[PDB]
This record gives C-alpha cells, structure tokens and sequence, in this order.
C-alpha cells in the first residue's frame, strides 16, 4: 500500500479527482492506520471480502473506474495464491463485467488461466 | 405394505390409504376421495455387483500415448486434486453404484482417473476388484492430459477435491475445482 | 448382508454364479430416454406426459418420473444452448417438446 | 490361521511409528517370570504396527514364545486369525496419548477395540 499511494498520489502528479477505497478482511494494524490517517481525503478502508458480492455492493464496484488486485509476494505456494487472485477476478467479472480490472501475477503459467473467463 | 409417493401435499397422500373401488371408480375429482367406508467368477458373493479377479496398479496405469492410442467414448472421467498426505475420499462410493450389476458388461462405462498416483494408490487397495478402471497419473489442470483422455467424448466429467481440510478461508476451498471446470469449458 | 460381509472381511468377495445371485441381478436402473426416434417419438411431438406416463408404464413397466427439458425451448428464436434443466413430475396435461429426455426407472432383461 | 493358538495372550496395540513407547518388556518379564515350567508359559502374541514393534523389539528378543501379527487391532480378520476366541487374555493398550488433546477422547481406540470383540 506505501509503494502504491507513494507512486498514485504524487505530488507532481497532474490534479486528478479520484479516491481509492481498500477492500480487506483482515484489519489494519496501528502502521496501516497510521498511513490511510495521513491520506484520509483521499484513502478509504473497509473490511470485508471480494468473493462476497455484498461486500463488493458496499463499494460501490459497479460504479468504480478499475479494481487493482495486489498479490502477497512473500508465500510458501505462488500457485495458490494466483489461483486465490483469479478466483478474486471471476468474482468481480461476475458481479460485473465491464468493470476493468488490474491484477498481480506471480507466477507466469498461471496468467494464462485469465483468457479461460469469457469477462 | 408401505408405499412411497411423491406429491406437493401431504393432503392427497392420505386418498391411497382410503380409497376403495365400490364408492370412488366412478368419482373423476381426486379432491372429493372421501373416507366412505363402502467355473469363473464373475460377480460378488451375494451377486450384486460385477466383480473381477484382484489386479495390481501397474496394470491399470496408462502413459499419455498410451492414453491417446487407445480409444475411449462414453466413458467417465473423474478428475481428482489429491496429493500423499490428504484425507482419503472413498473412491469406492463412487464405483460400486456403477459396477452394479442391474447393466450388462457392455454396458459398463469406463472410468479414468486423472490425478496425483501418491494419492490414488492409496485409494487403490478397495478399488482393484472392479473390471474396467484405468489411471492417468498427470494433473486435472493440464490440457494435454484432458486431450490423451478424450474428454470431449465422455459422458461425465467428474471434479473433486481432497485438500479440503488443508485451506482455512471456506471461500476460497473452491478455487481449484472451479478452475478446472473454467479450463474444460474453455 | 453386503454390509456385515464387507464389515467382516474390509473388502468385496468374489464368487461363483447362482440361479438366486442371477435372480438377485434382476432389478430396475436409473436411466434417461430420449422422444427423437423411440418408440414414443410420435407421442412426444406435442403428446402429453400422462400418455406417455401410462404407456410406459402398461408396456415396458417403465415408471417414469421427470423431464430434462431444453432450457431455450419456450423461446421462439432458435438457439444452440444444450442445457437442460430438471422437471419433476409434470401432470398429466404437461405438453412434450421432441426435444426432451425423461427420467425413468428401467427393469432388468436378460 | 494355519498354526493353532490356545489359552494364548493376545496384546492389541495402538501404536505408530512416531508415538513413545511403552515399555512392553514389563509385560513380558512377569511372563516369562521362571516360577513357571516351559509347558506353562503362556504364548504371547502382538497384534499391531510393525514400524512401532520393531522399535519395541530390541528388549524383547530374550523371550521364548513371542509372535507378531503385523496388523490392526480394529480389524476382525486378524483377531480371527489369532483365534482371539480361544485365548486365555487379550490386553488392549495404546500409545497415542500425547497427541489427543481432550482427555476424555483418549480413549475411544480401545473402547471401540472392545466393542468390536465383544460382538
């Protein structure tokens, strides 16, 4: 999220009027608050899943510019954890299709599941 | 004598325990039924399923050319995400209600198993007394195995999964079946 | 019996063939059966299922319980679809469509 | 099966190959205790894991009359090959109790073990 929010909300950055909301189970520690507190006019957390489409309502994905789905790049298996992303990226084409979507891979195979989801 | 019925209410059972034929043959409403009281072995012991002699794994296990050299239509495909140390499925639950022996030898279907052979083999010892079974030890995830098994002229293609136990998030317990099927289709 | 056998010896016993283990095999099977060239191919061409229901049943003592029916079958417009969905007991006045499979229970013949 | 066993002990194990052990040689000893004659000695024989005897087997190999029937206790054909029927005791023990962690399930090897003798 550093990485992402140093390089998004740049201050040579050309003004550009969008926010980011974060969709996550797990709860941020006193770090994470720390961050989104020092980005709190334009970063919004809330907690809950991508596979559940209420969650997904809550965020208003229907009416969202792009989903970004970052992968845990420290894992004991990088299959798994792409198959979790593409499981991630099948529920949101689901909920809906137009929605353009960003995703991270680890592992090369793996992407080439992506062209079995007609979305 | 019991009889089992299926019906939208419980309501119009009850007309099969009062019916009589001297005051309902001529009533064509079912709803006014009223209460007016006016040398070598073949199949198992008991004979009930298609039995063979015991045969050992090595026998059954197929290579890819040796699946795409034979020849397999109508047959049954069951994709299996097993690994060595996962709970056993019982393999067996789904075979013997096909070796039933209500259908003749030629009706038999065959069944490929596609999967990790760590885990099959550990399934094997209750599945070697049924006639037509054969292993394709690969992955359900692969194409080229899906293609050595002729799996667009099979009658069912069959996916489950054992590592249930092992993934703590319950939605995501589906991701591989689900990929899988996504691949098939695809 | 199966049970307390397989319970007993953990595994499934071969044996030899007799005239009660053959008249053991005779039951009925789970089964799909299509109107396109059957002998009920004429009864499916808009037929109703109570008729082929009866029929079934006084010839063949097929006892049939369902309809997997074309899901783009109600439509107008040609589709090429070829998923089915289930249809359990229709009555009698349901009409048939020659594109449908019917759920029955077959005997056994030898 | 082909030998015949009478007025035998039959000692069922729950063993494993990574379980402690027991100590079965404190069976044994007051067995084999020399206020007995040779045709007094009772034969003894173990019906469990072979991973889990053999680790026991370097304290009991000083014993005349001792036999392994590498199998389960569980199972009704080796007991029926024991001629569990004929024997003067059988001893139920098990060694997997570190690894159960509600106490009162401990026991549910050895009380089904008996269950199924009994019927």
């Amino acid at each position: 999220v550093s990485n992402f929010l140093k390089d998004f909300l740049h201050k040579d950055r050309d003004d550009v009027n969008v926010e980011i909301v974060f969709l996550h189970n797990i709860s941020p520690n006193l770090e994470l608050e720390a961050l989104f507190k020092r980005h709190f006019t334009q970063v919004e957390f809330y907690q809950g899943s991508v596979l559940n489409p209420h969650d997904l309502a809550r965020v208003k994905i229907e009416s969202a510019d792009a989903c970004l789905i970052l992968a845990n790049k420290y894992c004991a298996d990088p299959d798994a954890e792409d198959a979790s992303n593409i499981m991630r990226v099948i529920s949101i084409k689901n909920y809906h299709p137009k929605i353009r979507i960003i995703t991270q891979m680890l592992q090369y195979h793996n992407k080439a599941h992506l062209l079995n989801i007609p979305s | 004598t019991l009889g089992f019925f299926i019906a939208s209410d419980a309501k119009e059972v009850k007309r099969a325990f009062f019916y009589c034929k001297a005051c309902h043959d001529d009533i064509t409403d079912p709803k006014r039924i009223k209460k007016c009281g006016c040398n070598v072995k073949k199949y198992d012991s008991t004979g009930m399923f298609h039995w063979c002699a015991p045969k050992e794994i090595e026998k059954v296990i197929l290579t890819r050319s040796e699946a795409a050299m034979t020849v397999l239509s109508g047959h049954v495909v069951v994709c299996i995400f097993g690994d060595v140390s996962s709970a056993l499925i019982g393999l067996r639950n789904l075979v013997m209600p096909l070796r039933a022996s209500n259908f003749h030898y030629h009706e038999l279907k065959h069944i490929v198993f596609v999967g990790s052979i760590e885990y099959l083999k550990r399934e094997w010892e209750t599945l070697h007394n049924f006639p037509k079974v054969s292993i394709l030890p690969g992955t359900p995830l692969s194409r080229a195995d899906l293609r050595a098994v002729n799996i667009n002229l099979c009658d069912m293609c069959v996916i489950l999964s054992a590592n249930q136990n092992n993934i703590d998030d319950t939605s995501l317990q589906d991701k591989e079946c689900i990929l899988a099927s996504l691949n098939i289709k695809s | 019996e199966l049970e307390a056998l397989i319970a007993e010896e953990n595994a499934l016993r071969g044996g030899y063939s007799t005239p009660q283990t053959l008249a053991n095999r005779d039951r009925c099977r789970v089964a799909q059966l299509a109107l396109l060239d059957g002998p009920f191919a004429d009864l499916g061409d808009g037929g109703c299922y109570g008729d082929l229901f009866c029929k079934a049943l006084k010839t063949y003592n097929m006892l049939c319980f369902g309809i997997y029916r074309l899901r783009d079958a109600h439509l107008s417009t040609p589709s090429q679809c070829t998923k089915r969905y289930v249809i359990t007991n229709p009555p009698y006045e349901f009409e048939l469509v020659p594109t449908d499979l019917i759920f029955c229970l077959m005997q056994f013949d030898s």
